[PDB]
């Protein structure tokens, strides 16, 4: 069945870590790209004066 | 001006780089301020006094225009019908001004250019005509061309920066929420010729970066400065919606 | 579709647009200003499939 | 409705309405409806600055005939979008139709 | 004395040991596994000084 | 332990509205208490 | 009490003690109680594979 004594190492162990979440020690990266507001066009710039 | 203040201790944590999008952003929020104010100058052609109507008692009338009573008309496709109907009534209103034909265009909601794109569905329009459906645009409606812009009801830049809703303390070119005619609540859209806004300008558009070393901070400014004011009213106009029986 | 390496997740910030002003002759810059809201968005990846 | 946006004053998911589906059980009274309200989702878009092309409308295939009932001689004035030769509808407003 | 770029805070991993046992023929591995327990210590950096 | 970022460095201002020159000097670095079974201490009984 | 170690059974502060500072008065005797001190300091220490 389940692999006996493989190695996680997500999980905290430690004396008082909770250690329930088994994704804790992996820290979150940097995604490829920021996220960036829509540009506004102007429309009146060719519409008058 | 808009400006921005990048702190060193904050820009090293960062892990990306934000200096080339905020230049971006500052320069675009000064040429909002020019659409805001041009298009509520619009307006304020259209909203001038009776006794101030016009440049020469008899060139001209701003001319105002109905298109429902906004309950009636809540059904989208109806809605579009009486915008066509009434666009119609725009190009006479102005042309009864001498207004040369051409040059002229239309500037409304994208929620009312939804609405003639309704009306001129196979379901409702018995033959094809104007908007293209594939592309979801209609094209040149009369001598207006129609323009779609998000940002009406909105005006110049003011004395202070408003937080998300709030209102600027001193606006110069301002949208009236509840004036007389042609106000913030009751407007579709506002139909124009090419001499009826101008704007003056001095100084261009300039960007300019500082160091804040007391405060161990980079700066980013960006600044203009132009006037805007309406001339030739006869050339304005308005759609709005049929105030509310009291 | 972007991609990354050796991360539980990824991170995206967002940029929130900005307000102009008039700056009166001798008003400061530091006086009126607001700055630029940020904020993230979160794309944890899933296990192994 | 706490969370909707990013930033306030960014936009809307817009999750629109149709009808009650009691009395939309017949697909070209559907299909109506869908491209009516394919209209308005084009101008919420365009409300929030989204850029306009490179935009899609996922949907089940039933709805997908529902739009070429909808088109068909018997309910539309005039032709347009759809083809009956091979019944593929072609890009209802700015949006594509993927079955 | 350890350097990190443009980081909130620097996550130490560590490592807690392994104890070796007689594998007489005929034995699987898998059958004898403990494996190796980890936790983790973040120190995270202060404001300017 | 400690961790540094940017190290240390110093920089010089011209503060033209006082006719004067500001010099400062800055780090940002943070400390910490990894491997607490190598620490001790000696204390005074109560 | 709880969290002191890294991981169960890897080590402690071991905290220790000097015997108060009132009874302990001249500098010279001082030395006594820290030194003899340091014995289990260093044997304390050395039980952690430091």
């Amino acid at each position: 069945a389940n692999m006996q004594g493989g190695q996680r190492l997500g999980t905290n162990q430690g004396k008082g870590q909770s250690a329930a979440d088994k994704l804790a020690l992996f820290l979150k990266v940097f995604g490829g790209e920021v996220l960036t507001a829509f540009a506004r066009t102007s429309v009146t710039t060719n519409r008058h004066m | 001006t808009a400006d921005v203040l990048i702190y060193d201790i904050e820009d090293a944590m960062n892990h990306y780089d934000v200096r080339s999008e905020y230049t971006s952003q500052i320069g675009e929020s000064l040429a909002m301020a020019a659409d805001g104010a041009v298009l509520a100058e619009l307006a304020g052609l259209v909203n001038l006094a009776d006794s101030v109507n016009e440049n020469i008692a008899g060139l001209g009338k701003p001319s105002l225009l109905e298109v429902g009573l906004k309950a009636d008309l809540t059904d989208p496709v109806k809605l579009g019908q009486a915008v066509i109907a009434q666009l119609t009534i725009a190009r006479a209103a102005l042309t009864k001004n001498y207004v040369p034909a051409n040059d002229r265009t239309f500037y409304t909601t994208p929620d009312v250019y939804s609405a003639i794109l309704a009306a001129l569905m196979p379901n409702a329009a018995n033959y094809a005509a104007l908007i293209d459906p594939e592309r979801g645009s209609i094209r040149n409606v009369m001598g207006f061309e129609v323009v779609e812009v998000p940002h009406l009801t909105a005006g110049g830049a003011g004395d202070d920066r408003p937080d998300e809703g709030a209102e600027a303390t001193n606006q110069k070119h301002a949208f009236p929420a509840a004036g007389g005619k042609v106000n913030k609540e009751n407007v579709v859209g506002l139909f124009q010729h090419r001499s009826a806004v101008g704007t003056v300008k001095l100084k261009d558009l300039a960007l300019e970066r500082a160091r804040r070393t007391e405060y161990q901070a980079d700066q980013i400014v960006a600044k203009y400065a132009m006037g805007h004011g309406g001339l030739r009213p006869e050339s304005a106009g308005a759609l709005v919606f049929t105030a509310a029986s009291a | 579709q972007r991609q990354i390496s050796s991360g539980k997740s990824a991170q995206f910030p967002v940029i929130g647009r900005t307000k102009a002003a008039y700056l009166q002759p001798g008003e400061s810059l530091d006086d009126k200003r607001k700055d630029i809201k940020h904020t993230e968005k979160t794309i944890n990846i899933d296990g192994l499939l």
